[PDB]
Parts: C-alpha cells; sequence; structure tokens
C-alpha cells in the first residue's frame, strides 16, 4: 500500500530538484517567438502627400 | 512667320494653326496597374 507510495513520494527529491533546475536552464535557453500574419496581406495608400 | 511686325520669331507654339497640315503627332506607351475589385474565393482554402 503506502509502503511504497509514501517511500517512493520521499525518494525521488533527486527527481524533483533536478526537474527544478531542468525547467530553470531550459527557461534560459528558450529561444524567440514569432507569429505569422497568415494567409491575408496588408496594405494601403502608402506616399500620403 | 509674322510680317510687318516690330517682333517676330518668337518661341513656342502659333496661337492660330495647329492643324500643321501633316498626319498627327505620334504617342505611345504601355501601363503596369493597380485596384482591388472582387475576386475569386480564397475562402474555400484557409490552410496551406
Amino acid at each position: 500500500m503506502a509502503s511504497l507510495i509514501y517511500r517512493q513520494l520521499l525518494t525521488n527529491s533527486y527527481t524533483v530538484d533536478l526537474s527544478d533546475e531542468i525547467q530553470e536552464i531550459g527557461s534560459t535557453k528558450s529561444q524567440n517567438v514569432t507569429i505569422n500574419p497568415g494567409p491575408f496581406a496588408q496594405t494601403g495608400y502608402a506616399p500620403v502627400n | 512667320k509674322l510680317t510687318r511686325t516690330r517682333l517676330d520669331r518668337l518661341y513656342g507654339l502659333p496661337a492660330a494653326d495647329p492643324n500643321n497640315g501633316k498626319e498627327y503627332y505620334e504617342i505611345a506607351g504601355r501601363f503596369s496597374l493597380i485596384s482591388l475589385v472582387p475576386s475569386n474565393d480564397d475562402y474555400q482554402t484557409p490552410i496551406a
């Protein structure tokens, strides 16, 4: 029953703090985010004078 | 050309006769275009 439950929920403190460092350094190493405007052009009357 | 005038041989086009006796004057060229009018439907294909 809870022998292995409360065993494992404590033994894997190494997993949890390794996950902490993994997510932190991943957040440091995140890349850029770019959006595409989509299949729709945008234009108008340019030479206003 | 205008005789019996103190002023003569001025520059420009004459003010009386443009008929010129010849056929006509050739003016010709090409064109690009830009406009916006109703066209075919791209809503039918909203995905690549």
